RNA sequence: GAAAUUGAAACCUGGCGCAAUAGAUAUAGUACCGCAAGGGAAAGAUGAAAAAUUAUAACCAAGCAUAAUAUAGCAAGGACUAACCCCUAUACCUUCUGCAUAAUGAAUUAACUAGAAAUAACUUUGCAAGGAGAGCCAAAGCUAAGACCCCCGAAACCAGACGAGCUACCUAAGAACAGCUAAAAGAGCACACCCGUCUAUGUAGCAAAAUAGUGGGAAGAUUUAUAGGUAGAGGCGACAAACCUACCGAGCCUGGUGAUAGCUGGUUGUCCAAGAUAGAAUCUUAGUUCAACUUUAAAUUUGCCCACAGAACCCUCUAAAUCCCCUUGUAAAUUUAACUGUUAGUCCAAAGAGGAACAGCUCUUUGGACACUAGGAAAAAACCUUGUAGAGAGAGUAAAAAAUUUAACACCCAUAGUAGGCCUAAAAGCAGCCACCAAUUAAGAAAGCGUUCAAGCUCAACACCCACUACCUAAAAAAUCCCAAACAUAUAACUGAACUCCUCACACCCAAUUGGACCAAUCUAUCACCCUAUAGAAGAACUAAUGUUAGUAUAAGUAACAUGAAAACAUUCU
RNA sequence: GCCUGUUUACCAAAAACAUCACCUCUAGCAUCACCAGUAUUAGAGGCACCGCCUGCCCAGUGACACAUGUUUAACGGCCGCGGUACCCUAACCGUGCAAAGGUAGCAUAAUCACUUGUUCCUUAAAUAGGGACCUGUAUGAAUGGCUCCACGAGGGUUCAGCUGUCUCUUACUUUUAACCAGUGAAAUUGACCUGCCCGUGAAGAGGCGGGCAUAACACAGCAAGACGAGAAGACCCUAUGGAGCU
RNA sequence: ACCUCGGAGCAGAACCCAACCUCCGAGCAGUACAUGCUAAGACUUCACCAGUCAAAGCGAACCUCAAUUGAUCCAAUAACUUGACCAACGGAACAAGUUACCCUAGGGAUAACAGCGCAAUCCUAUUCUAGAGUCCAUAUCAACAAUAGGGUUUACGACCUCGAUGUUGGAUCAGGACAUCCCGAUGGUGCAGCCGCUAUUAAAGGUUCGUUUGUUCAACGAUUAAAGUCCUACGUGAUCUGAGUUCAGACCGGAGUAAUCCAGGUCGGUUUCUAUCUACUUUCAAAUUCCUCCCUGUACGAAAGGACAAGAGAAAUAAGGCCUACUUCACAAAGCGCCUUCCCCCGUAAAUGAUAUCAUCUCAACUUAGUAUUAUACCCACACCCACCCAAGAACAGGGUU
C-alpha cells in the first residue's frame, strides 16, 4: 500500500479514470 | 519483451487499464437515468407534516398478527389412527 | 479417600464372537539372527467310492498375447452417418488468505485399520404431592429409554538378568623374526610378519571398509596360538569423551508403557438448511481460558435509516461523519438450556504513522472483494457485471475494443562631432560610475559573435515593398526470439452471463461447525424362501496416513556374469 | 616436537598422548592387589634430556599451623597522567593505587584487525622462503623463553640432473565397448496421446492466453531442463520434549 | 531497548482501537479521624477477577490531587488488623553458564546461496550556466538546480522452496546484450604529420604467456588493435579438483571460576547415481589480420618523425583434406609436414525545384559512391542380392565380386 501523495503519478482507480474520461472539457 | 512487475492490477507499477467508447456510452446513459430519477424524486405530496399516523393501524394489526402466529407454536396433534393402520405392513389377502 | 449403620436366596452343559491378514504367536515357540539373555514370522481346500489319474462346467481384479503405433496436447465434455479432425476446460486430501503448481502422500488389486464416556441438557412412555424393587430427590416432581465426545508416529528414566572369543588392561605357560652393514645400540636397509601417508578403480561394489607400490617398524615400548578376570549410579584409557559384538557424550532383551509430547499425517455413503473472526489474560503469541458470532425448541415485544431538537472545548484552522430518534418501508429483536467452531487471513479505496512522500513491508478504523457460481479485462486475487440452482436445438439484458507525430525563414541595410570623461601602457561600442549628448531623411556614446590597445559581421532607425512573421516547452536504449493476422471511405446498429421471462413444480452450488431425512452385508423375534419388511445390538463402509500383508506391471530383457584350445575322448600343448 | 612409538577400529594418524632429566605434596608402616616393600621406599600431580636460567606476591581461593603467620615449579597477577631542547623511541621529577608496575629472552612469529612493514638476496617478473627492529597497549622465563648432537609418512621453499602436467596430443594390448545364448536386478513410478517463443499465475510452465511446430516406430554416445534418485536438513528458528560438562 | 498504570496527537464533534510512533510522570503528599452503621438506582478500561457515584434513616456539630499499586495459600495476635522491589507486578514458596560431541517432533509462519517488487548507493542522454579550459558553456570538465532505462554491488520484506535450492574459482563448452579495444563507414577539435578526444551505425573474432599470496578481489615482468563489461541458478559438481568457505582433533593469542567460545591465524578432514522424458549427434560452404619493398624521408616543424591511398611479396587464428617425402614408427591412423578459404551492410559529401518564385541532399515527387543477391558447387537411376572382401561401418546401412 502506497500513500496519498507520491512522485510516480500513481495511476488512479478504474472507476475514477472512467469518470475523469467521461467528464472532460 | 516488455515484462510486467508483480501483479498487473495491484502494487506500484501496474498495467494501466483505459476507457473506450462502450464504457463512455454506458456511463452517459446511466447518468441520464440517474438525472431522470433525481427529477422524479424532487416533488413530495404530504410534505411530511401530513402523515403523523395514517397507516399506523395497519402496521399495528400486522404486528399483532405476527405475534399471534409466532406465539402459537406447539407440536402437532398425535392420533391413534396412525398407530393402528401401521399394523397393515404384514397385510395378507384379506 | 474411609469408618459407625438396615443389609449380601444352597443345585441346571453357552455365545444376538469368529473361521487361517479374524480368533492364542502357534500344525510352533519351527526356521533364522547373536558366544550370550532374547527376538521370532505365511502353512492344510477335488471327491460317497484316487483300489473313480474321468474329462471337464466355464464366466469377475491387478500383468500379458488374442487385437501395437497413425497429427494436437490432465486424457474430459458438447455433438453429427463414422476413433481423430471443430470448440471449451490448469489431477486428488492437507498444514495455508492463497497449491496441479517445481510443498507434503501415492503402482494397482484383495484383506485389516481409526469418535470408547460422566454431571448438567433435549425428546418420548409411566406414576404423581409423591416418584423410585430398601439407600436418593422433591414449593410440579420422580423413573425409564433414545442422544456424545479418534488413530498412528520420538529422543529420555528405573528395576531383573548378558557379554573382554573384535577391541582397552592384567595374569601363567609357549612360538615367530632370511640376509648384509653387525660401532656396544628400545642401530639402518630389507623376507615372512604389525599398522596403513598418497594415487587410480566401486559406493545397491569382492567387501555394511577391498585391490599394487610409493610407506614406518621388523632383537623389541613388537606380533601371536591357549586359559582366566575388570560392565553401565560403570569397566578400561601411552586422554582419542576412543573402545565395551557391524549403529556408546553412554549397549543389547523384558516389565513399567498402548509412557508423555502445544509437534507431523490420516480420519470411511447420500440430500437439504443454517453458518466468516470488536478484544482481554497467561514464564503466551505454534497453545489455552473468557468476550463476540454461529447450531436447536420455547417465552416476551419491539430490532434498523427515523425529526424539528439535544451532545462545555482554547489559543489557529477543525472536514468527510456519529450517538437517542414515534412516522414510512419492514419481521425481526431480547432471554432461557445444551453447546462445537472462529480467536497463526490478504488486496483495493478513504483518514494517519515507521520507512526513501520504496516495496506484493508493518501497525489502527470504515466499506467492498476473495478462501461460494458464472461472464468480461489475453492467462488473474482483490478491476466491472452478477447472487437461491433443471429438461427444451427459446427470447430479452448487465460488464464488455485508445487516441496521439510536432521545432523553418523575412526579401535591403548602415555616414559623422571622437581615442565622450578616468587607475592599469592603453581598454577606441561589450571592466565600473549619476547625467548615457549631438547633424542631414536615418542609426544605440551600444541589441547579438571574433578583439592587450585598432580592423572584421548582423539588428533596431530612413530610404523600399509590405503572406502566415510562429498552435510555448511535452519522444530513450540489457541479456533464448519481435509477436496473432488485417481493414482511414455501403449509412448507430448489432453481438454479448448461472440477470429476467416461457409448460412444470420448486430443499437440490461457502471454510470450520450444527441441525433434520434415507441407505447395507451379521445374529435374534415375527411373515415369505429365486431375498424383503417391522424392532435391539455393531469389529456396520477406505481415491490417500513415506499405513501392515500376498499377487503382479513400468523401470528393464537394463547392469553383473561364468567354460584355455584340438580330440579316438584312451590324450597333447601354453 | 628430544628420539623409537601410540591415539580418532570406519572422512583428521598430527605440533595430539606417552617417554628418561626436574620440581611439589602425603605416609613411622606386616598380611587379599598396594607390598610378602620400608622415608636412596611407596602413592598423588605439572613440564618433559643434555647448555643459559626460573626475578616478585597471601589483598582474593585452597592447603598447613590455629603463634594472624607459611605456601605459588598450588589457583592467578607484574600501572596511568603531567612537566619534560630542534623529530620519533626519552634521561629525570611530581602525583594516586597496589604484591610488582614486564626481569632475562625472542619475534611482526601457529601469536587480535592495522601488517603486501624498512631493506638485502633467491625469479626478468615473488602477501612464496632466509637474514638485523619493536606501539608485542593482546609473546614471555616448568600454561617454562632460545640455539644446539641425532631423528620425524608433521607443516613450507629451492639448486645440478629428469617425468607428455601443457603448448599439441599420438602409435598398440587388456578390462571394457557394439550384437548373438540364458539367470537376471536396485533406486524410482498419480496418470501422459510428452516440441519452441512471448506474457501470466503460489513470484523459474511441454498441459494457462496468443503465435510458431507436427506421418508413426527402434538401435549407438554427451549432458541443458523435468528446482531428477538416496537421507521428515547435520546449517537458521520453536518446543515449559531430552542428554553430556562445569 | 522494555516488562505496572495515567495524560497530550495519531483516534479531530457519543464510545473503543495498536506500533520497537514523539514527549511528562507516578510505587506519594500540607491539615481535622462521624475516614460511623444500613440502604433504592448506575458506570464499569471491550469477558471475569476488580474499581467508582449516590436517594433515604439512626447517629454529629450546625476531605484535595491524574497513575499513586498486591489476589489464592500460609504466618504473627484473645479480638479489631498486619506480612513480598511475588518490578517476570492475573504474582510457580526456592533453579546460573555451555554444547562447533549432541538427539528428537516440527517451521521458508522463521535463516545463511538463490529466484521476486521499488530502489537508500550509479552510469547513460538531455534543460539551464556558477566556475575552468589564454578571450570563449557545448573540443572538453562540472557542483548548488530537473527529466527517462536498469539492478553491477551492499542493503529493505521472507512471496513456492529445511519429507533437501549443492556455495568461490579453474579445465571443457558457449548463447545474448553495448554503456564498443580494434580492423567497416562519418563531423568537429584547444586536429601542424605518426601519438589523443567527442557523437553515430555495425558483434562475423580474439580477449595472451607467468609468479606468489586460498580467490571471483588484489600485487608485479614481456607484446600487438585487446588481455572489455553484464546476464545465462553471482552459467555449467546425474563431467572433473576442493586451495579455503558448512563439522567431529589439535596449536598460538583473548574473553570466561570452570565448562565453553572466537566473522583473530594454522595443519588434514570419504564427493554416491546403470539416461526414464524433451532435446542433440558436419548448418556443406561465399574469413579476419600483421610486416616489408619504389612512392618514403614527400605536405608538414624551427628540429625530432612519419603517413595518407594505390601495386607487389612474405606471414598469425579458425574451418575444409592428405601419408609421398619430417615425427609418432609402419599391409593403417594422427601432428610436429603440406594446399585453399571469393560479397556487402546506411552515415555523408552535391546539381534543379516550389511550398517559402533567393537558397533547399528529399519522414515530397528525382539524380551520384547509393544496396552484394533474386548468384554458384557437392548430392538427385524406384527393387539382382546366399556368400566373400572393403580405404564403408556399433547393428543396420554404404561400395565391389568380369
Ligand atoms: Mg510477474
Ligand atoms: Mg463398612
Ligand atoms: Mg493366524
Ligand atoms: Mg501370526
Ligand atoms: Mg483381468
Ligand atoms: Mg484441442
Ligand atoms: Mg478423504
Ligand atoms: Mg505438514
Ligand atoms: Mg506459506
Ligand atoms: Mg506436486
Ligand atoms: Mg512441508
Ligand atoms: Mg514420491
Ligand atoms: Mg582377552
Ligand atoms: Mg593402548
Ligand atoms: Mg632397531
Ligand atoms: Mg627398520
Ligand atoms: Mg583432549
Ligand atoms: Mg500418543
Ligand atoms: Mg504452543
Ligand atoms: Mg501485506
Ligand atoms: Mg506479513
Ligand atoms: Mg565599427
Ligand atoms: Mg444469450
Ligand atoms: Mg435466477
Ligand atoms: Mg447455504
Ligand atoms: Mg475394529
Ligand atoms: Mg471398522
Ligand atoms: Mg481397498
Ligand atoms: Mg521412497
Ligand atoms: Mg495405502
Ligand atoms: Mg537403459
Ligand atoms: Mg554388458
Ligand atoms: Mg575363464
Ligand atoms: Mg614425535
Ligand atoms: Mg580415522
Ligand atoms: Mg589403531
Ligand atoms: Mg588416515
Ligand atoms: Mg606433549
Ligand atoms: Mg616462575
Ligand atoms: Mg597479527
Ligand atoms: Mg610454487
Ligand atoms: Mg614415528
Ligand atoms: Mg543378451
Ligand atoms: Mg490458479
Ligand atoms: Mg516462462
Ligand atoms: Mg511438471
Ligand atoms: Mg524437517
Ligand atoms: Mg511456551
Ligand atoms: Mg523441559
Ligand atoms: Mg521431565
Ligand atoms: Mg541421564
Ligand atoms: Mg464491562
Ligand atoms: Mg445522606
Ligand atoms: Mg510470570
Ligand atoms: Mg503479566
Ligand atoms: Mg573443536
Ligand atoms: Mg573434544
Ligand atoms: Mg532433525
Ligand atoms: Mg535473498
Ligand atoms: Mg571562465
Ligand atoms: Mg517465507
Ligand atoms: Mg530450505
Ligand atoms: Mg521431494
Ligand atoms: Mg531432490
Ligand atoms: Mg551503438
Ligand atoms: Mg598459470
Ligand atoms: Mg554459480
Ligand atoms: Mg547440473
Ligand atoms: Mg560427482
Ligand atoms: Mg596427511
Ligand atoms: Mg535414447
Ligand atoms: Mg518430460
Amino acid at each position: 500500500g502506497s500513500k496519498a501523495v507520491t512522485r510516480h503519478r500513481r495511476v488512479m482507480h478504474f472507476q475514477r479514470q472512467k469518470l475523469m474520461a467521461v467528464t472532460e472539457y | 519483451r516488455g515484462r510486467i512487475p508483480g501483479r498487473q492490477w495491484i502494487g506500484k507499477h501496474r498495467r494501466p487499464r483505459f476507457v473506450s467508447l462502450r464504457a463512455k456510452q454506458n456511463m452517459i446513459r446511466r447518468l441520464e437515468i440517474e438525472a431522470e430519477n433525481h427529477y422524479w424524486l424532487s416533488m413530495p405530496y404530504m410534505t411530511r407534516e401530513q402523515e403523523r399516523g395514517h397507516a399506523a393501524v395497519r402496521r399495528r394489526e400486522a404486528f399483532e398478527a405476527i405475534k399471534a402466529a409466532a406465539t402459537s407454536k406447539f407440536p402437532p396433534h398425535r392420533f391413534i389412527a396412525d398407530q393402528l393402520d401401521h399394523l397393515n405392513v404384514t397385510k395378507k389377502w384379506s
